[PDB]
């Protein structure tokens, strides 16, 4: 059969968690 | 086709009074075989057991146009009083006595406990007797404002088990067809209780299928011991 | 694009062309309208992003003065409210009630809870506030008795039901578009292929499933009839 | 092919009056078998059950060109008053009585409630009686401004269930073909109620297939007991 | 490349050559434009990059002076709006409104929300502004009354619909091109193989799907008819 | 290498030798020209790398003086522009307009947006600037009225459509090459095997696909006809 | 067969765990 | 056959361990 | 066949090990 109303949102949530992990390592450094 | 046309075409198809070996039948046997073919064909078509069509009661326009002239609708509000049922809230309604199969079936409810849902058109669900005990307390398959359980019993009766009072009983069934009697029969003889001439009431499309089925039935009748 | 183009794209992807089809275009409209909100929430709820202009719709409302509760003296000040119930906005876009001109006026669309307590600031005693009450109407509130003369507003937002807000669509120059199929569907093109894919996946399996086809007072699905 | 050509080709294919054993038919028998072959062939073509063609009513250009001459369009605004239906908002329309299968069926609506959409053409959906109860309330498959439910009932009627008033009822069906009668038949005889000569109204493309099937039916009729 | 080349490339890859085909070139046109927008957003929304001139497209607009709300003395200053509705733009490139010479003039094209509060700065009082209003037209506003005399402008941007902006395209030196199929499709050639692949994948499965062929007052899809 | 060698390599890899073949050499030219730009972008857009000399082409343009908008006095200074529309360059190479001698002269090819504002620097008032307008022509601009006498320039760049820029190819010593098949294809050899692989993969599947072959007023693809 | 009232909750819980892991790395830096 | 009275609790325990691992990395920083 | 008196204990022990690993990272910080 076929339906993506639950897999699409889980994939989107997985990629959102990856998004937050990626942007949580961003730092504007100091001590130049 | 008319009765004269049934007879003439039937004789032509059997090659009656031809030079080759053939079969000649009386108009009474023509009536008998035509009626038998008619009833067998329409039962097979309703049940979907005909291989040539392989289709159910209203599954295509072909079958619609075949059996459209047998479906009759019936209403009744009279309840048979003295009978024994499987529930206190069980009412009994008489069947028109010419029914073969019930295809649509509905009950209208008149109870003060229905609030503003009075006269709610409730579906009549035919239930087996295995399921009845466990369906009485079912809140999804048992009697309700939107459900009525019907059980067949003796004397052509319908036991409607409902939570609310049932005032009316709407139903649509396949009716008895008028038999195909090609000649007013003598005293004593009759087909389905009919003695005079009786024309087929179905559509002309299926008359020829009835004709060929009757021819095959006649051939089987005369050639089942040879 | 219009409702017609999306609907018939879905139908042609599914090849539901015969009039004797189980799944009618109404199923398509329902699925499209729901999956639109689904996709918009999935894309514009995680983190704040630019919402294009295609996702929005303008409804036009006619306001009527109503008592707070009833006609009593002490039942509080009166409110204006839209004559008809208003669609529910999603919380992803830029909702705005404007006085028939988007580039002018200040009518603030706020939450239901906030509008209980607004205008106590002396400099904010002349600002009209809006919210959708649990009644389903858009209620207006302010401390400046001039607001009660307001007669017409237009509300621009990413409404949660495209069908409802399109039915409440504002009159065009030519005139009203009677048929919903001839109105414009509220979604960006970059979200249209995913939307069609989701709807077509939703109805592909059901399209070829068996039916309870025999009229025999029996359930015929276990036998794959 | 004309009636004379039909008879002559029938005789030639049957090898009538040749030296080898053969079959000779009367023009009445030729007419009967030609009509039977015609109607069998077109019904099998419409249902798509012919193994030779294996195509439905309008599934290819060939079948279009075969049954193009039976497609008849019909319009009616009169409603039958006294009938018992399965819903309050049920209207009944007569069928032309020469219909074989309804292929297109649409209904125009006139009601105030659907304002500025008045005169909307509405798709008549033939619906079985199983689905009627659970389709009355269905907002996607039930009656609406763009969809009407038609149920077949007795006496060649069509019960249109609509949420709005139905003003006009349009049809395009397959008609009774005129029989293939090769001679003015004597008194009493007829095919499909027609006694005079009747030429096939279909295209000449299918006349030779009809002739072949009629010949095969003739041999079957003469050679079913030997 | 033109619309014809792309359309017929998709069709020939699908081998939809017979005129008796379920999927006509209009399906192809719709899918191509929607996947164009999809691909452009997928490529140029994550981070900022260079947009080539090929994804850009131009339209000709005729401006008419209109009231803000209606003709009244106190309803605010008038606006200039395009006579016809304007396609929605994609927020990925360099939208620009110019007075028929790209290398001259400063007519800023800003967000609709920003355009309310604009021009108060003393040095920004002679700058002409634009924003596609919820009505669908491109409204113009400025504090220097000379703007109302402006009669005709052009608008370059990466438009949401290639078809809508192609219909509104500027006249060429030779003249107008009557057929949409003879116009230049607005996408870079580096994005064309992905687009053709996506559209062909969209229509490959459906191309071989069963149809409800029989005319029998029945749904024939479950039987794979 | 020439267009002929690449085209016939693709055809022979596919074995499309019969004249009665669905996919003609025109499909091959289209796919080759698009996949060339695709590969060049994929290789020379991530990070800046040396671009060989094979990826470039020289077109020769004939310039004509044109008004900025029309013949009005106050419509600004006039521009030169190429007589015919110019191909769109990719942003990966070293575009350069030169006065028929690559090793001499300074004509700067800049972006459309930049050329609005150039030459205000007093030392840059004699530099000719170039850009492709949305009209599709190459427009020239400078503050030194001597530029308007310029009659011929040649433009060397990695053009986004090999077919267009090859059609505009500069006259050779022997003479013009009429047939495109006899001209030289613009790509480095290290990108040729990948290009052939991509095109052959693109057409391998479609090569053996079924056709709607029966002329019967019917779609015959669902039946794999 | 099919019923996803326990698969859905477990996938949602897995994504919640991964989200909490992602946001637990976030810091607002100092020493500029 | 089918029974989830042992797999459900093991999955729940796995997700509980993931929960505790995720929340054990949470820190409220100092030195601003 | 089937008997889960050793699979159950090993899965439970694995989850115990993973739980001990999780809780062993927990700290109550200092230096505010």
């Amino acid at each position: 059969f076929g339906s993506g109303a639950i897999g699409y949102e889980f994939d989107n949530r997985y990629l959102n968690n990856q998004e937050m992990s990626a942007v949580a390592k961003q730092r504007l450094t100091s001590l130049p | 086709m008319t009765n004269k046309e049934f007879s003439d075409g039937f004789s032509t198809l059997l090659n009656s009074f031809g030079i080759t070996p053939n079969i000649t039948l009386d108009e009474y046997e023509k009536s008998t075989f035509l009626t038998n073919a008619q009833e067998q064909l329409i039962i097979d078509i309703y049940s979907g057991r005909n291989i040539i069509y392989g289709k159910s009661f209203e599954q295509t326009e072909e079958i619609r146009r075949y059996l459209s002239n047998l479906v009759e609708t019936y209403e009744t509000s009279t309840k048979v009083t003295g009978k024994l049922g499987l529930s206190k809230d069980s009412v009994f309604f008489e069947i028109p006595q010419d029914t073969w199969f019930i295809t649509y079936e509905v009950a209208f409810l008149k109870d003060s406990r229905l609030g503003c849902l009075d006269g709610i058109e409730a579906s009549v669900v035919p239930l087996p007797q295995d399921d009845l005990y466990r369906a009485k307390d079912n809140p999804f398959r048992g009697p309700s404002k939107d459900r009525v359980l019907r059980l067949d019993i003796k004397s052509d009766l319908a036991e409607l088990i409902s939570k609310y009072n049932v005032d009316k009983y709407l139903m649509r069934y396949i009716s008895q067809p008028t038999p195909i009697i090609l000649v007013d029969l003598p005293d004593g003889l009759s087909i389905n209780g009919v003695s005079t001439e009786s024309e087929c009431e179905l559509n002309p499309v299926v008359h020829r299928a009835i004709l060929e089925r009757a021819v095959q039935l006649a051939i089987i009748s005369k050639t089942q011991l040879t | 694009m219009t409702y017609n183009e999306l609907i018939y794209m879905v139908l042609d992807e599914l090849k539901l062309s015969s009039d004797d089809s189980y799944y009618t275009p109404d199923h398509v409209i329902f699925l499209l309208v729901k999956y639109r909100s689904f996709l918009l929430k999935q894309r514009y709820s995680d983190i704040k992003k630019q919402i294009p202009d295609s996702d929005y719709q303008s409804i036009c409302l006619d306001l009527i003065e109503v008592p707070a509760i009833s006609g009593e003296p002490c039942e509080g000040s009166s409110y204006l409210r839209s004559k008809n119930k208003v669609p529910t906005t999603m919380m992803i876009g830029n909702p705005r009630v404007y006085p028939m001109d988007f580039y002018q006026g200040e009518i603030t669309y706020i939450s239901r809870d906030r509008m209980r307590y607004v205008g106590y600031n002396k400099f904010l005693r002349n600002i009209i506030y809006c919210s959708k009450a649990p009644d389903g109407y858009l209620y207006f509130k302010s401390w400046n008795p001039q607001f009660l003369h307001l007669e017409k507003v237009s509300f621009n937002a990413i409404f949660e039901d495209a069908k409802e807000a399109s039915e409440m669509a504002c009159p065009e120059e030519n005139g009203t578009i009677c048929k919903l199929e001839d109105k414009e569907f509220p979604i960006e093109d970059a979200l249209v292929p995913p939307l069609i894919e989701l709807v077509v996946k939703e109805l592909r399996g059901p399209e070829y499933s068996p039916k309870d086809e025999d009229n025999n007072a029996k359930d015929d699905l276990p036998d794959a009839r």
